[PDB]
RNA sequence: CGGUAAUACGGAGGGCGCGAGCGUUACCCGGAUUCACUGGGCGUAAAGGGCGUGUAGGCGGCCUGGGGCGUCCCAUGUGAAAGA
RNA sequence: AACCGGAUUAGAUACCCGGGUAGUCCACGCCCUAAACGAUGCGCGCUAGGUCUCUGGGUCUCCUGGGGGCCGAAGCUAACGCGU
């Protein structure tokens, strides 16, 4: 069985960036979806969309890339450097609104889940929640 | 200055030993042979000449390097029809990052040539006349192209980016951009200006080349008659 | 215009028949304080040969610091085999808090505040190296907003 | 108790002239005027590339010494600095700046540091009324820094004052020449000192 | 370091560092990301159990609904004085 | 193996040669070690290819599963190397 599929839709994006594949089919998950929103929205990837593959749902997460580049190794920048799962099964990370980090020093964001949805770390600060830390992007 | 019906000669390559990243390329597998997508060359060759025309109208200089035994007499033919140096016989581990050091060998050349020229030949012993007679015969081997390189190109065409790939490398690393004939076993993402299609097949390349040098020229308004190298197909 | 200041130098004695036989290696800094670094290590069989090679080498393969203020944009490491290297941004009135490696090319990058630990393996060439990684890793809100912009 | 015994040879040892000495610093006997070079046997030795901790070292010591203070109050103060608000490095500046010893030599009180120290030690000085005889006070702004009307008469201060007259003042300072008044008006900033000093190389020094 | 030129021993001249102190021993934390929660590892450096089956425990695919135990928020009482 | 001889050798408590008991084999019961090695725990998911091979299936230049090899992308490693 699949133990964490969150780690397993971040990772799913993290190698399939690093080889730069346009897309990258992940399995339906609701919270999956929200969030690739927050991804989307927080203008990572360039977006995704539902798909069938042989009739089980998945999402196409379309990713986006910067310039290629001058001299040797021309391969674009990447725009998401960097992709961790914080909270894991079996060592849960739940912060307080006073304990949400800054991602960066402000250039990344913290995917939180929140009573109230799920938010960055900028959401869910002017929201006055905490919740499950799920992931640093930048 | 364009071609349509060329799917007449160029159409694919290279049966498996492709690169993967190649596949952008690719149109199918015929007969166990990977076929180049027709369309697709025809793109990468208008936005691989619009950046020839602009780089010949301004001035640039235009390394054309080639060591095939399919393209040697090619490169050198099509080469001298545009004002552009040529490389034909080997690619010298530095003529890029040691351009200082390889121009050396030029002074080299051009002294010997101006000693040649001169009553002074003779004056020297018959052993020595033997000797400068080796080197002025094998630096007219290597550097007959490379010769009227003053500065490092503004450029660089490969017909071959697989086998010049020691060429790339060191037009990578000095930031020269690099245009390229590549087929099937080549990696695009090296290549900044790409025309895909066989590396091999003489037919094809003087075609290729011949419409380059042809662009070139244009570029500059000193319009020529058909190219001489169409006699070497045979 | 450039101010170079200098690493280390070295003997890396290399062995032959009847006895040993020397080169030196030299590791050098170029700066304009203006957010320009550079990197060289050379080596020669004579040591102001091997420097004058670090120096050269420093003024190519050169690196673009996006200065906020004298301090950094954001916290990185960066790991160079098995040396890693922590920078930090520093508030003004801190200094460059750094092993004497990267302080010498924080210094010449024009940082004057900053926050630093060596970990791993504290190897002058692979804490340099490391450390010239992590600036070109640095990023300006500007360059992610272009880069999610599009 | 503090340094006492030749100080123009730390003029030299240091490599820039303090002033220490009052006068004389200024006359072409200073002893940096034709011997800029460290003391002792080895002085006109070519000296070898310091280290970067002999930077930070020689650079603390170049402020140390000119304000004539013990490592201890020196540090004192720094952390002093390192607490408060604001950049370490001008704050610092502004404590040591606020010496009474300091300022009654900055007040042109004294023709030296040791000399201002004296003074204050002796109880000549007056703060906002009253004597006060420790050179470490700390002075605030608004403070009016005077001289004992019982030493007014005596020939040490008139002769000095005698050649403050029209000589100007710290910006952050102003004095009343007559009746041997002072004000500390404000503390003085980064710009206001001349001090051939760099901190930042001091705040490095205690980082170790 | 010292087995004949010792900046390492002993003295002297000189210099550096602190200064009513200055050094030494002991002990505690630090450097030590060297017990690694932050923040390490195990092919050859120390480290994969000789192999399996399986008990306890750990961990758990997609949808919906109840609850609200963990989780998050608000208010409130508490958190003595000193110390900070 | 041990052991009895014969040689070799400075010696020969050995390598070489002639013998020879346990044991090596069977049954049943013990013993529980090992360079018990891939010096690499198990399960799942993701990440270029090319080539040799064992064995299924297919509309059988080939396509598609499951094993066993060799090169090698991205990446990892101190390096050697690892690399569906
Ligand atoms: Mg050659
Ligand atoms: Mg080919
Ligand atoms: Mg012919
Ligand atoms: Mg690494
Ligand atoms: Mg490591
Ligand atoms: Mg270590
Ligand atoms: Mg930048
Ligand atoms: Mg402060
Ligand atoms: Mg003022
Ligand atoms: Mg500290
Ligand atoms: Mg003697
Ligand atoms: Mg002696
Ligand atoms: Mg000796
Ligand atoms: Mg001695
Ligand atoms: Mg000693
Ligand atoms: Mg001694
Ligand atoms: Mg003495
Ligand atoms: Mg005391
Ligand atoms: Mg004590
Ligand atoms: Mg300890
Ligand atoms: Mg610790
Ligand atoms: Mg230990
Ligand atoms: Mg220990
Ligand atoms: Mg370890
Ligand atoms: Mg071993
Ligand atoms: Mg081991
Ligand atoms: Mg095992
Ligand atoms: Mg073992
Ligand atoms: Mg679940
Ligand atoms: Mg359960
Ligand atoms: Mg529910
Ligand atoms: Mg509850
Ligand atoms: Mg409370
Ligand atoms: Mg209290
Ligand atoms: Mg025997
Ligand atoms: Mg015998
Ligand atoms: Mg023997
Ligand atoms: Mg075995
Ligand atoms: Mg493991
Ligand atoms: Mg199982
Ligand atoms: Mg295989
Ligand atoms: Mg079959
Ligand atoms: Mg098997
Ligand atoms: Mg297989
Ligand atoms: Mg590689
Ligand atoms: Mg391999
Ligand atoms: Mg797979
Ligand atoms: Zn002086």
């Amino acid at each position: 069985m699949l133990t964490d599929p969150i780690a397993d839709m971040l990772t799913r994006i993290r190698n399939a960036t690093r080889v730069y594949k346009e897309s990258t089919d992940v399995p339906a998950s609701r919270f999956k979806e929200e969030i690739l929103r927050i991804l989307a929205r927080e203008g990572f990837i360039k977006g995704y969309e539902r798909v069938d593959v042989d009739g089980k749902p998945y999402l196409r997460v379309y990713l986006k890339y910067g310039p290629r580049r001058q001299g040797p190794d021309p391969r674009p920048e990447q725009v998401i450097h960097h992709i961790r799962r914080i909270s894991k099964p079996g060592r849960r990370v739940y912060v307080g609104v006073k304990e949400i980090p800054r991602v960066r020093r402000g250039l990344g964001i913290a995917i939180l889940s929140t009573s109230k949805g799920v938010l960055t770390d900028r959401e869910a600060r002017k929201l006055g929640v905490g919740g499950e830390l799920i992931c640093e992007v930048w | 200055v364009k071609e349509l019906l060329e799917a007449g000669v160029h159409f694919g390559h290279e049966r498996k030993r492709w690169n993967p990243k190649f596949a952008r390329y690719i149109y199918a597998e015929r007969n166990g042979i990977h076929i180049i997508d027709l369309q697709k060359t025809m793109e990468e060759l208008e936005r691989t000449f619009r950046f020839i025309e602009d780089l010949a109208m301004r001035g640039g200089t235009i390394l054309f390097v080639g060591t095939k035994k399919q393209a040697q007499d090619i490169v050198r033919m099509e080469a001298e029809r545009a004002g552009m140096p040529y490389v034909n016989q080997r690619w010298l581990g530095g003529m890029l990052t040691n351009f200082k050091t390889i121009s050396q060998r030029v002074h080299r050349l051009e002294e010997l040539e101006a000693l040649f020229a001169s009553p002074e030949i003779e004056e020297r012993p018959k052993k020595e006349q033997v000797r400068l007679k080796h080197e002025l015969e094998r630096l007219q081997k290597y550097l007959s192209g490379f010769r009227l390189l003053k500065r490092l190109p503004d450029a660089i065409f490969v017909v071959d980016p697989t086998k010049e790939a020691i060429a790339v490398r060191e037009a990578r690393k000095l930031f020269i951009p690099v245009i390229a004939l590549a087929d099937t076993d080549s990696d695009p993402d090296l290549v900044d200006y790409i025309i895909p299609g066989n590396d091999d097949a003489i037919r094809s390349i003087q075609l290729i080349l011949s419409r380059a040098v042809d662009l070139i020229i244009q570029a500059r308004g000193g319009v020529v008659e058909p190219s001489p190298s169409y006699a070497l197909v045979q | 215009d450039f101010e170079e200041k200098m690493i280390l130098i070295r003997r890396t004695a290399r062995m032959q028949a009847g006895g040993r036989r020397f080169r030196f290696g030299a590791l050098v800094v170029v700066g304009d304080r203006q957010g320009r670094v550079g990197l060289g290590f050379g080596k020669a069989p004579e040591v102001p040969l091997a420097v004058q090679k670090a120096g050269y080498y420093a003024r190519r393969n050169m690196v673009e610091v996006p200065l906020q203020n004298g301090t950094i944009p954001h916290e990185i490491e960066v790991e160079f085999g098995a040396s890693k290297i922590v920078l930090k941004p520093a508030a003004p009135g801190t200094g460059v808090i750094a092993g004497a490696v990267p302080r010498a090319i924080l210094e010449l990058a024009g940082v004057t505040d900053i926050l630093t630990k060596e970990l791993g393996s504290r190897n002058p060439i692979n804490i340099a190296y490391a450390t010239m990684e992590a600036l070109r890793q640095l990023r300006t809100k500007a360059d992610v907003e272009r880069l999610r912009k599009g | 108790g503090r340094y006492i015994g030749p100080v123009c040879r730390l003029c030299r040892r240091e490599g820039v002239k303090l002033y220490l000495k009052g006068e004389r610093c200024y006359s072409p006997k200073c002893a940096m005027e034709r011997r800029p070079y460290p003391p002792g046997q080895h002085g006109q030795k070519r000296a070898r590339r310091p280290s970067d901790y002999a930077v930070r070292l020689r650079e603390k010591q170049k402020l140390r010494r000119i304000y004539g203070i013990s490592e201890r109050q020196f540090r004192n103060l720094f952390e002093e600095a390192s607490k408060k608000k604001g950049v370490t490095g001008s704050v610092f500046l502004g404590l040591l700046e606020s010496r009474l010893d300091n300022v009654v030599y900055r007040l042109g009180f004294a023709v030296s540091r040791r000399q201002a120290r004296q003074l204050v030690r002796h109880g000549h000085i007056t703060v906002n009324g009253r004597r006060v005889d420790l050179p470490s006070y700390r002075v605030r702004p608004g403070d009016e820094i005077a001289v004992a009307e019982k030493s007014r008469n005596l020939e040490l201060i008139r002769q000095n004052l005698e050649a403050m007259k029209g000589r100007k003042v710290g910006p952050w300072l102003s004095l009343d020449v007559e009746g041997m008044k002072g004000k500390f008006l404000r503390l003085p900033d980064r710009e206001d000192l001349a001090l051939p000093v760099n901190e930042q190389l001091v705040i490095e020094f205690y980082s170790r």
